RNA sequence: CGAUGUUGGAUCAGGACACCCAAAUGGUGCAACCGCUAUUAAAGGUUCGUUUGUUCAACGAUUAAAGUCCUACGUGAUCUGAG
RNA sequence: GCCUAACGAGCCUGGUGAUAGCUGGUUGUCCGAGAAAGAAUUUUAGUUCAACCUUAAAAAUACCCCAAAAACCCUAAAUUCCAAUGUAUUUUUAAGAGAUAGUCUAAAAAGGUACAGCUUUUUAGAAACGGAUACAACCUUGACUAGAGAGUAAAAUCUUAAUACUACCAUAGUAGGCCUAAAAGCAGCCAUCAAUUGAGAAAGCGUUAAAGCUCAACAAAUUCACCAACAUAAUCCCAAAAACUAAU
RNA sequence: GAUUACCCCUUCUACCUUUUGCAUAAUGGUUUAACCAGAAAAAAUCUAACAAAGAGAACUUUAGCUAGAUACCCCGAAACCAG
């Protein structure tokens, strides 16, 4: 009898779907968590100056290891066992 | 990011000495969020949700956390028995409340 | 309008949530909502919103 | 889509509606 | 730049008068 | 109806299952003296075609 | 459910998290010699280390 | 657009009420009669002719009244083809 | 018009496998990665470049990025650039095709009716087998296989439907001056004093003008009294129903 | 999915093509058997021979030359010309 013109979720006229009591509680629970999130970030242990290059050898070593692993890309060795192992196809019981 | 004097008592923080290490757990999804928030999640080791990850409390890390502070849960790392030694590396267990127990299920 | 804004017993207000970018709400809000404090929507002004 | 300012009390995004309902004013009791 | 504290250090148009040029059609001793 | 619906389906038996024919008879007496809450005696309408 | 209560008491939210119900071996030989360790338990003790 | 056949009439009508008539009622610059206006009600009813392909409109006669509108501006696997 | 049942120009064979940016079709299993449009074009129904991407290879730096730094009249959200740090990405070389017909939501604007599921650009998002009863675009979500295990996320009926105001009581100068045919508190102008404990040269109605009614002031007496009311559509209304046994 | 039990129960908007988006009331198929649609080696990558030289003449050569392997569809017009 009463229709929502066009699509019911887009356009100038939409569905009057209201906010429920359960939805309000979900927002509050996330807000309480985020209120705690921005408190533990408030007071750093070290200042900006005291952390200047505190861990740079490890960063340099990590990048060097990345170069070393990526530079080892090369075709694998080829051995006689792989080629001579094909003759075992016609192995028989004499 | 200026805490009220009552914030320390509410969250159990220490008014004088800030904590040393973070425990970061992702809650929400990177989908339906801008691309710059996706990269910060990826570069913090928070790819898998509900998996604790430990980060320093230096301002460099805190700069990235503030951008995605609405997608993660941050708790301090407590050490009832102190830092584990090389002898007790394999017996460490991390409880839900945020403390690391060096000796877990002895004998 | 100031006494009703000072004695409000609701911990969360539109000014606090929008400015701090809580819940990633800036994706939904407009840049003008930082100044309007949620009291203005389009040309409509609701004086009862704190 | 409609302009920023309209004449018909432009319907808010559903996420914004929850924001407008959680940031209400509670008079002291 | 706008955000820099040194914004507007080159402002000078408010020091001298406007000095309206004597236009060919608007040339008149408006006293 | 809320408690009568449960008994008819058998949702009170721990052996309940939709495929099984578990079901209990319910006898309701004094149905002329039911008390509709509020003004539902004049507002609620039952329609059929 | 009741994960909030378990978090309050210090246990894991999920009863499968580092509880005594999971770490301990589930089976052992009748004579008494220990059973081979679980594949899952060894993996879980590797990420903790 | 590897087809949703297009005006008007003929037949059959389904529905809404913002009612033309029929029923009840308030107000009036309502004495009565004839009127104007507002509320309530949709079970039934809402004519026959001259000109135009006409819907529309004009005119003759009458009726308690000759209502407004929707229905693929209903209805061509039922008809008509004047336009 | 007609020339053997199709003539805006016959039929048959050959040229003929005519040629189509246009439509339709394109045949086993499994696995890895995976793109929505910038520029010219008888060009926008298509192509050829750039970007992005795939396969292979080489090399060293890529993203995040603090302070400093980027215009002169006024000017928001914010960009550019850059060490640390967090993290493994990026560039170059050699081969390449597809795509180049876009939809909505939020945000900044323009045309329009501050109309469209409308149209033209820029930034961001999405295209669940869950949720919003149904649902491309909104919300929850790191898409493997098996189990008759477990914890959680989005989320299920939305508010008010509001307005009673009732006693008692009226007499002086004086038709105040002016004005007008007549202006007696009551067209207008002007003044606004004054008897009585108490009552305005008048707040409203009324009269052609008067008369008359009522409201302020006496006394009497004392619940409270700002404001908040808004019609209807066409096949048949539309889960059924429920104000309290304990809910972060 | 199951189930002692075929249904009864619960859960699921046919398939291709074409599109921003098709259960769509957009296209095609009654069903069966047989038949019917990716083709080329200039530059390149992979493997091998021999190497300042290679190739069973004619050419290419500042690590190159010779050989192998890896590649680019089907159906359809109205028409045009000659006999
Ligand atoms: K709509
Ligand atoms: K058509
Ligand atoms: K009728
Ligand atoms: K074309
Ligand atoms: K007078
Ligand atoms: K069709
Ligand atoms: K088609
Ligand atoms: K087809
Ligand atoms: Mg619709
Ligand atoms: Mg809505
Ligand atoms: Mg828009
Ligand atoms: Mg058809
Ligand atoms: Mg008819
Ligand atoms: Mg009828
Ligand atoms: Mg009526
Ligand atoms: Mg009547
Ligand atoms: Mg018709
Ligand atoms: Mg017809
Ligand atoms: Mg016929
Ligand atoms: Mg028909
Ligand atoms: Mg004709
Ligand atoms: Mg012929
Ligand atoms: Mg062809
Ligand atoms: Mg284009
Ligand atoms: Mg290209
Ligand atoms: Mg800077
Ligand atoms: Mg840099
Ligand atoms: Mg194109
Ligand atoms: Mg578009
Ligand atoms: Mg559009
Ligand atoms: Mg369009
Ligand atoms: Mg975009
Ligand atoms: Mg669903
Ligand atoms: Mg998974
Ligand atoms: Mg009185
Ligand atoms: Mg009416
Ligand atoms: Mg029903
Ligand atoms: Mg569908
Ligand atoms: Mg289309
Ligand atoms: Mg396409
Ligand atoms: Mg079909
Ligand atoms: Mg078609
Ligand atoms: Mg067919
Ligand atoms: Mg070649
Ligand atoms: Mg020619
Ligand atoms: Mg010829």
């Amino acid at each position: 009898r009463n229709r929502i013109p066009g699509r019911q979720w887009i356009g100038k006229h939409r569905r009057p779907r209201p906010v429920s009591a359960q939805a309000k509680q979900n927002m509050i629970r996330r807000l309480e968590t985020e209120a705690e999130n921005q408190y533990w970030l408030s007071r750093p242990f070290l200042t900006a100056e005291q952390e200047r290059g505190h861990a740079a050898v490890r960063r340099a070593a990590a990048f060097q290891a990345l170069k070393a692993a990526q530079a080892a890309r090369f075709p694998a060795h080829r051995r006689l066992e792989e080629q001579l192992g094909h003759l075992l196809v016609t192995r028989k019981w004499s | 990011f200026q805490p009220s004097p009552e914030d320390h008592e509410k969250y159990g923080g220490d008014p004088q000495y800030p904590h040393k290490l973070h425990i970061v757990t992702r809650i929400k999804s990177t989908k339906r969020r801008p691309y710059w928030e996706k990269d910060i999640i990826k570069m913090l080791g928070l790819e898998k949700a509900h998996t604790p990850q430990v980060h320093k409390n230096i301002p460099s890390v805190n700069a990235k956390l503030k951008v995605v502070k609405h997608l993660i849960r941050i708790k301090p790392l407590k050490l009832p028995q102190g830092l584990p030694t090389e002898e007790d590396m394999a017996n460490t267990c991390l409880k839900s409340n945020g403390e690391l127990v060096v000796r877990w299920l002895l004998n | 309008q100031e006494e009703r804004e000072r004695n409000n017993q609701n911990p969360w207000t539109f000014e606090r949530i929008a400015t701090a970018n809580m819940l990633g709400i800036r994706k939904v809000l407009s840049p003008y909502d930082l100044t309007h404090k949620g009291r203005y929507w389009g040309k409509f002004y609701t004086p009862e919103r704190v | 889509g409609s302009k920023a300012v309209t004449r018909h009390r432009r319907v808010m995004h559903f996420e914004r509606q929850k924001l407008m309902a959680v940031t209400e004013y509670i008079p002291p009791k | 730049y706008r955000s820099k504290p040194t914004h507007g250090i080159g402002r000078y148009k408010h020091l001298v008068k406007a000095q309206e040029p004597k236009k060919k059609k608007g040339k008149v001793e408006v006293r | 109806a809320a408690m009568a619906s449960v008994k008819l389906q058998g949702l009170h038996k721990p052996v309940y299952h939709q495929l099984s024919d578990c079901g209990d008879h319910v006898v309701i007496m004094n149905t002329r003296h039911i008390a509709f809450s509020g003004n539902k005696w004049e507002q609620k309408v039952y329609s059929s075609h | 459910a009741g994960s909030q209560w378990r978090l309050q008491q210090g246990f894991a939210a999920n009863p499968s998290g580092y509880g005594p119900l999971t770490e301990l071996p589930d089976w052992s030989y009748a004579d008494g010699r220990p059973a081979p360790p679980m594949k899952g338990q060894l993996r879980r003790k590797a990420q903790r280390e």
